[PDB]
C-alpha cells in the first residue's frame, strides 16, 4: 500500500516556502477599496433611501409646481450627480469587483 | 481524479447528447433568441456531470 | 527497537505535513477577488472614488434645497397636503453628512 | 493559520480537491457556451436552413 | 494611495475628500455645535487634520476610513 | 509594514507618486519598495519590522520546551 501511496506523503515537503500566506491582506489591502468603489454605489444608492419618501412628495410637484419642478426636482439630484463625472472610471474598475 | 478530471471531458459531449436528443427539439426554435443566453440553459446539465 | 527510527522517521513528517498545508487557505479567500487588485493597475479609479468624493458637499445644497417652494407660494396653496410628506426631508442634510461622504468614504 | 487545517484533510482525505476541478470547470462554462457551439448552435442551422 | 492622486481626487473635492475619513466620527460630538451644521464641517475641515492625520495619506485606495476603519489600521502590521 | 503607511504620505504629494500607482496593490512589499532609503534609516526601521515579524516567530519560542 505504500509502493506508491506515498506519493502524497512525501509531496507534503516541496509545499515548505508556502509560509508566505500572510499576502492574503496585500489584496484585501487592494481588492477592498476596489470593492469599496461598489460599497460607495449602495452608498451612492443611500442617497434615495431617505429621499425615497421624498420622490413621493417630488411626484407632487410637476402637476402642482410644473415650473419650479426644473429648479427643485434636479437639485436633489445635484448631491447625485455630484459624483457621476467620475462614477463611470469608478464603474470600470468596480465591475471586476461587481461585473 | 482519474474519473474526476476526465468526467470534465465527458460532459464536453454528455452536456450535448441528451439536449440533442431531446431538449434541443423544444431550444432549436429557441436558440435563435438563445443564441447568447443558452449557458443558463446549459446549466441544468454540466453541473449534473460535476458528480 | 526500530520505532524510534521508522515509527519516528515520520517525527521529522507529521512535523511537515501538518503545518505544510496551514499558509494555504488564507491566500486562496482573495483569488476572486484578486482580479480588481490585478486587472486594474492603471484603474485604480478608488481614487475617483475621491474623484467623485464631492457627492459629501452638496449637503449645504440640501439645506437650500427645498426653498424654492417658497418663491411659487400659491402653488401649495391649492396643495396643502404634499408639504405634510416634506416635512421628514428638510433635517435630514444633518445626518445627510455621514452618509453623502460614506457615500464615497 | 488554522485556515489551511482542512488542506492537510485535503490531501489524504482528498475527495473535495477532486470535487472542485468541476466547478472551475463550470467556472468556464461560458467558454464551454463555444463546445456547445459546436454541436448544440449546428441544430440552429436546422432550422434556418 | 498615490499616482492619479493630488491631481483630479484632492483639490476637487477638498471639502469631501480629505475630511470624509471622520464625517461620521465628527457628525455627532463635532459638527453639531454651530448653527450651521454642514457648513462649519467646511471649517472643521481644517481642523480634521489635527485629530486625525494619517488616514488623509491613505488617498486613493483606503482613505475611506468609514469603512476601512479595519482595514487603515491593520495595514501598519497585517 | 509601516513603510506601507510612509508610501501613503506620497498621497498630497500625488505627483511623485506616479511609480507607485502598481503597488496599490502589492503594499505589504513597500518595505523593498523603499529599499535605498533602508541603508540610511535602518535605526528607525529596525524596532518595528524586529516585532511585527516576532509575532509569527513567537511560534517557534515553545519548541524548546492476601495469599
Amino acid at each position: 500500500v505504500m509502493a506508491v501511496k506515498e506519493e502524497q506523503y512525501i509531496q507534503q515537503y516541496k509545499k515548505y516556502e508556502m509560509l508566505l500566506n500572510r499576502v492574503g491582506y496585500t489584496p484585501k489591502i487592494s481588492h477592498r477599496e476596489l470593492v469599496e468603489m461598489a460599497e460607495h454605489r449602495k452608498e451612492l444608492d443611500k442617497m434615495t433611501k431617505p429621499v425615497l419618501d421624498t420622490l413621493r412628495s417630488y411626484q407632487d410637484l410637476p402637476p402642482d409646481k410644473a415650473l419650479a419642478a426644473l429648479a427643485i426636482e434636479d437639485k436633489k439630484r445635484q448631491f447625485t450627480a455630484a459624483e457621476k463625472y467620475l462614477e463611470e472610471v469608478l464603474q470600470s474598475a468596480l465591475e471586476t469587483n461587481d461585473e | 481524479h482519474r474519473n474526476k478530471r476526465e468526467i470534465v471531458k465527458h460532459h464536453a459531449k454528455d452536456v450535448e447528447l441528451q439536449r440533442r436528443v431531446f431538449v434541443d427539439f423544444f431550444c432549436n426554435p429557441e436558440r435563435l433568441r438563445n443564441q447568447v443566453r443558452e449557458l443558463n440553459a446549459l446549466v441544468r446539465a454540466r453541473q449534473a456531470s460535476s458528480s | 527497537e526500530m520505532q524510534k527510527t521508522w515509527l519516528c522517521k515520520r517525527c521529522e513528517t507529521m512535523n511537515a505535513k501538518l503545518r505544510v498545508l496551514e499558509n494555504v487557505l488564507l491566500l486562496e479567500t482573495y483569488t476572486p477577488d484578486s482580479i480588481s487588485a490585478l486587472h486594474n493597475i492603471r484603474n485604480y479609479l478608488v481614487e475617483a472614488t475621491e474623484e467623485a468624493s464631492a457627492a459629501y458637499n452638496k449637503a449645504v445644497t440640501r439645506l437650500r434645497e427645498y426653498q424654492g417652494v417658497d418663491p411659487h407660494f400659491d402653488t401649495i396653496a391649492r396643495q396643502y397636503h404634499d408639504i405634510v410628506k416634506k416635512l421628514e426631508n428638510m433635517q435630514w442634510t444633518i445626518h445627510q453628512v455621514e452618509m453623502d461622504l460614506k457615500s464615497h468614504d | 493559520y488554522v485556515r489551511g487545517l482542512l488542506d492537510e484533510w485535503w490531501e489524504q482525505p482528498a475527495s473535495t480537491v477532486v470535487d472542485w476541478v468541476t466547478v472551475d470547470g463550470q467556472s468556464v462554462a461560458a467558454w464551454q457556451n463555444h463546445v456547445k457551439q459546436l454541436l448544440a448552435f449546428y441544430d440552429k442551422e436546422s432550422l434556418r436552413t | 494611495m498615490q499616482s492619479l492622486s493630488s491631481s483630479a481626487p484632492t483639490p476637487e473635492a477638498i471639502l469631501e475628500w480629505l475630511q470624509k475619513e471622520m464625517g461620521y466620527r465628527q457628525l455627532g460630538p463635532y459638527n453639531g455645535s454651530s448653527k450651521s451644521h454642514v457648513p462649519s464641517i467646511d471649517a472643521i475641515r481644517k481642523i480634521c487634520r489635527g485629530n486625525m492625520i494619517p488616514i488623509w495619506n491613505f488617498l486613493i485606495n483606503r482613505v475611506k476610513s468609514e469603512k476601512t476603519v479595519e482595514r487603515i489600521r491593520r495595514n501598519i502590521t497585517v | 509594514m509601516s513603510s506601507a503607511r510612509l508610501c501613503s504620505l506620497v498621497a498630497e504629494l500625488g505627483y511623485e507618486g506616479a511609480g507607485k500607482l502598481d503597488p496599490d496593490s502589492f503594499e505589504w512589499p513597500f518595505q523593498y519598495d523603499d529599499a535605498r532609503p533602508i541603508l540610511d534609516w535602518i535605526c528607525s526601521s529596525l524596532r518595528p519590522s524586529n516585532v511585527l515579524s516576532l509575532a509569527e516567530l513567537s511560534l517557534y519560542e515553545q519548541f524548546q520546551r492476601i495469599k
